[PDB]
């Protein structure tokens, strides 16, 4: 469910 | 003061982060679109990666709005040279249901995940969930408790 | 602007009290005065505790013991933890000679203390009036270079594997 | 707050500007670099590590010199003497462990009962503190851990 900001 | 940030260890790889005055800070993060809530840097052991968690009590990203968003990174530490790179230790979030451990076994939202090896942050010197929970979903049982919730990070150590 | 930082290793906080013939002259002036630990955790993110003495005795020990009680403060993660309190603690005034007899008391907390109950639902500390008395405290090692030491052990939680 | 540096107890000193302070020490003999007070463990031994980028007794000029002394501490009354426990110093070679094996500069010893200055004034040389990433970022990191029963 990983994600960037 | 920050060799007061130097003391602050994970216990067994666990950071505890409490948001406290939690009606009033998600009051200033409708009023302001990217309002961050930072923890304190910690390292995962003692002379480990340092990483800060922080969260979004408006969301961000795909969870504007919506969610809590909870995101952590690594930063410069003391003893970087010293240590593995990427950082690649599973990370895993909760936000903690305050109940009695006497009444019930509490109910935890939890998630876990493996750091990415192409994302910048985690090579040697925000990664996590724009949705960890919705805003409906936070006022069920007691994970707001006394006007403040709680963050846990836990970081495995090998 | 403090630590939290105060956590015991590992259940244990030793705290020491100097100018100890000094600090007995001002408790035999004021019955009312009481020396106190500082804070501590009994482990990270466990029970704010702290410990508290009467050099010159209270209650039952005035004028004839030391005394000496526990109490659990208000802690960050109250909401977190089992309540009441209810974790075994053990009372000792140390004997300062090189590696010795300490005068040590345990029990086990009362569940249907006010104070073992969860802080935040006036009074006040629960342990010994007549822990050691005057006579006794004069005895081996137990005051040297005008110091005590007490020592407060509390039982952790064991790990599940 | 120094009286809160209780540990395993290892400590990991970084001694940063290296260049500069090793200029220092040739310019001026006998100039001691220390390490913070540490305590072996909770409500132990007080210690403190030395060193001597220039050298010292059968080092001077040519290598770096290693010592450590037991201070005063509060808990001194209640700990066997004399301080019996082993020592070990490691000047870390700063190489990432997945990319190489560190080769890390190591002695232990068993502490003489008559002082407790006590070390190595032979610990490395020059010539050897230049190989491979002893010196990293102008920085060395010494470790010293002491063994608890």
């Amino acid at each position: 469910r990983l994600r960037a900001r | 003061r920050r060799e007061l940030e130097e003391l602050s260890v994970g216990s067994d790889g666990v950071l505890i982060w409490k948001i406290g005055s939690y009606g009033r800070r998600l009051q200033e993060a409708k009023a302001k679109p990217n309002l961050e809530c930072f923890s304190p840097a910690f390292y995962t052991h003692k002379y480990g990666y340092k990483l800060q968690v922080s969260a979004f009590l408006n969301g961000n990203g795909s969870g504007e709005g919506t969610h809590l968003s909870l995101y952590i990174r690594v930063l410069p530490g003391a003893f970087d040279n010293l240590l593995e790179w990427p950082f690649a230790r599973r990370v895993t979030f909760s936000l903690l249901d305050q109940s009695d451990p006497g009444l019930a076994k509490p109910q935890h939202v939890t998630e876990t995940f493996h750091p990415d090896p192409n994302w910048k942050n985690f090579q040697k010197p925000g990664f996590g969930y724009p949705k960890f929970i919705s805003h409906q979903d936070i006022r069920k049982r007691n994970y707001v408790r006394d006007d403040a919730v709680f963050i846990r990070a836990a970081v495995e150590l090998p």
